[PDB]
DNA sequence: TATACAACCTACTACCTC
RNA sequence: UGAGGUAGUAGGUUGUAUA
């Protein structure tokens, strides 16, 4: 590769040269192509496999466009506001927030029952609360950075709470459908039966 | 597993290369499975077995099969792996490293920084300031001894994240003109890119960038040259994050792939994970079975 | 089946014959089976509110690919 | 629709300063990077293990093929690929008698039996290392079938 | 200190070979 | 342990919030 094209000796610079400078394999493949073109004579699978190996020494990828599916199913909309209700003395201390119709958490110092909606009746029918003390936060600032963080709840916790609500809501929803349950190590699996479909 | 690690540990004490071969591997037709069928039949892959065994034997006798060429000159790649030592004293966590760098003749130096630095907590897969200082100082001194100069950059990668105490200790040790970059390589986050039309999976080398500091890399899948797949059942990508550092997300991915192309223990196209971490895990598995070696050898022949 | 081993030894047996297509179509069909609306699935997070998940997963595309073998 | 970037596959060097991506093909065409002159082997195991090892070592001196020679490149042979002499004739042997394995393997605790087998094998290896004149570059441990279980 | 979660970590057995 | 990969199972730790 240190021999300039302006320095090649006469009677060679006008011929058709094969480039072994970059890689010897490409040069050898070009040599074999030239030999096979101009009917060069040649004579137990040690050479057929060898020839295939030389040919496939570089099966480079092509500039072809492809489209790939994923398993990340997106969420197109959220409820407008995330609510925080008092329900003090109307919710027993020895009563878990699970086994309840709607996804609710009892997180933070007070203002428990983190659910998106009201109507936990027939399960704790105190039905006597003052809605003025309830705290309401916009889900837009919770998910999308913003100034949703305060001394009440910082932004990081405010999102790990929403992920918990979604993971619970999926579990409660996937029970009015027509599937049964399987218990894995750390999660639940949903499968369809034989009679259905 | 008790036999192999103990044998390697004592021969490590005596520094003797060794290789364990089962009788079923070398002669698989003799050991049938009570039904006239070999338990492990190598009929269709009899040449791959020979490739692997010959390459391993050649490497263990002091010979280089190949070397890496496209790697940034002036950087050090360190891989930290934690193994749980819980036998008598406490559920301690030992840290074993592996170092790779290339300069002064285009040669490749692939060793392992050893002398496991412990941490006496049940969890806490991190290093206290003194142990981190010792680790970085030893790696830097080894590089300076080999290259007669200090590294321009250091590329620390691990399967766990780094905390501010460890990074402050590292920056305290590091010289005036040396930069440090931390990378965390998780392996099993749930992303699976299916191909819409064909019955063959996504190609190897495709990378998806989710942010200026995080990206996915497909180190497995369908490779054009071999016309086959490096895995099965819709290969899984790996997750790369630039934790505690300042660098570009493309150079990191290129370096990760280059590191994946260094598996001497087997003769394959490439492996999913970088080899600097796999060899560190092997070193840890070998060491934790022994009893308090003072200064273990750093060469890879004795371990693998 | 009330055993944790014969299910592993059957999962590993059955998964060997399934490739890109047989996983993709099955996952998409299972997701579409649950959906109530033609384009979303309803999660009742309350008596008046709900969370919708799109029926069609995220799609990626690239400019470099390979010629599929026969 | 998100865009996926592509990273070109790295290249590993071989003999003569040449480049490739598949180590098997690169070794087959060009060869290794350095010159060790031969591998003087040493076997530890029963006599049947020695016979198995010698048979395999003689087998790998000549070409071996697979079913798909594109998915898995063939093996030319040891000396053709590496340029090294690794032969069955120059083998140093240290024998583990059947009585020793029968005595040590049976009974005892799961830890004790493993410690006993490791002690036996490594005592043989170390004693051969320090109390012998013949050089052994790499030692091969041909583990019998019963020791594994 | 112990029990309800989301986010991260390691360590084993059992089954495949394209 | 000639190797590589896929999946299952078991536990643990930190940051909240409670009893
Ligand atoms: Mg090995």
């Amino acid at each position: 590769e240190n021999l300039s094209y302006d320095d090649i000796n006469i009677e060679i610079v006008r011929l058709n040269a094969i480039d072994f400078k970059k890689s010897w394999a490409k040069g050898l493949q070009d040599l074999l192509d030239a030999f096979e073109k101009q009917n060069v004579p040649k004579k137990h699978s040690k050479s057929n496999l060898l020839y295939q190996q030389i040919f496939l020494h570089d099966k480079q990828a092509i500039e072809k466009e492809e489209t790939y599916d994923s398993n990340w199913f997106p969420i197109i909309s959220f409820p407008n506001e995330l609510r925080f209700h008092r329900y003090d003395w109307r919710l027993p201390k020895q009563f878990d927030v699970r086994t309840l119709a709607f996804p609710a958490i009892r997180y933070k110092e007070y203002l428990c029952t983190f659910a998106w909606e009201y109507d936990f009746i027939h399960q704790l029918p105190k039905t006597e609360t003052y809605n003025g003390q309830e705290s309401i936060r916009i889900s837009t600032s919770d998910i999308l950075s913003g100034r949703y963080d305060t001394d009440f709840i910082r932004n990081y916790e405010c999102q790990r709470l929403i992920v918990q609500l979604i993971n619970k809501a999926f579990e409660l929803r996937m029970k009015d459908k027509n599937v049964r349950e399987y218990q894995m190590s750390k999660t639940f699996a949903y499968w369809i039966e034989k009679g259905k479909l | 597993a008790q036999f192999h690690d103990q044998l390697k540990a004592r021969l490590l004490e005596h520094t003797i290369p060794t290789q364990i071969l089962r009788e079923s591997t070398l002669a698989w037709r003799d050991f049938k499975n009570t039904f006239g069928a070999p338990i492990r039949d190598f009929s269709k892959i009899e040449g791959h077995l020979a490739w692997t065994i010959s390459t391993a034997a050649y490497y263990k006798a002091g010979g280089k099969p190949w070397k890496l060429g496209d790697i940034r000159p002036g950087v050090c790649y360190l891989g930290l792996v934690y193994k749980k030592i819980e036998k008598s004293k406490n559920p301690q966590n030992a840290c074993c490293a592996a170092q790779m760098f290339l300069d002064n003749g285009d040669g490749t130096v692939f060793k392992g920084e050893v002398g496991p630095w412990y941490n006496p907590e049940k969890g806490e897969y991190h290093l206290k300031p003194k142990e981190a200082k010792a680790l970085l100082t030893q790696a830097l001194e080894s590089y300076k001894e080999q290259n007669k100069s200090y590294p321009k950059e250091v590329f620390i990668h691990a399967r766990t994240r780094f905390n501010d105490e460890e990074w402050n200790a590292f920056n305290e040790v590091t010289p005036k003109n040396t930069n440090l970059v931390g990378v965390t390589i998780t392996k099993s986050k749930p992303l699976k890119l299916y191909k819409t039309e064909g019955a063959f999976p996504i190609m190897r080398g495709n990378a998806y960038i989710v942010d200026e500091k995080k990206a996915f890399l497909w180190t497995l899948g369908f490779v054009p040259k071999l016309q086959s797949t490096l895995s099965m059942e819709v290969p899984n990508p790996i997750f790369i994050e630039i934790n505690k550092g300042e660098a570009e997300i493309q150079q990191v991915l290129k370096d990760i792939l280059a590191l994946t192309k260094l598996n001497y223990n087997a003769c394959i196209y490439a492996d999913g994970e970088p080899v600097t971490l796999r060899f560190a895990n092997k070193i840890g598995e070998i060491l934790t079975a022994s009893t308090e070696i003072k200064t273990p050898p750093l060469a890879f022949k004795y371990y693998i | 089946i009330k055993s944790k081993s014969i299910q592993h030894s059957s999962r590993r047996k059955q998964g060997k014959n399934w490739w890109n297509d047989k996983w993709r179509e099955k996952l998409l069909a299972f997701i579409r089976f649950l959906s109530d609306d033609q384009n979303a699935i309803y999660l009742n997070v309350g008596s008046e509110e709900k969370i919708l998940i799109s029926n069609k997963p995220l799609k990626f595309f690239g400019k470099m690919s390979y010629v599929t073998p026969s | 629709m998100k865009e996926l970037i592509y990273i070109e596959e790295p290249s590993i060097l071989f003999a003569h300063g040449q480049k490739c991506t598949d180590p098997r093909d690169g070794l087959a065409l060009f060869g290794p990077l350095n010159q060790i002159y031969g591998i003087k082997s040493g076997v530890v195991g029963t006599q049947k293990g020695l016979q198995i090892f010698k048979s395999y070592l003689d087998k790998i001196q000549k070409p071996i093929y697979n079913h798909n020679n594109i998915t898995r490149p063939m093996f030319p042979g040891f000396e053709a690929v590496f340029g090294c002499k690794w032969e069955s004739q120059n083998i140093v042997f240290k024998e583990i008698t059947d009585e020793e394995i029968r005595r040590y393997l049976f009974n005892a605790s799961t830890h004790k039996r493993t410690y006993d087998l490791v002690t036996l094998f490594n005592d043989k290896i170390i004693t051969a290392n320090k109390n012998d004149e013949e050089r052994v570059d790499v030692w091969f441990v041909i583990v019998p079938e019963e020791i594994y279980k």
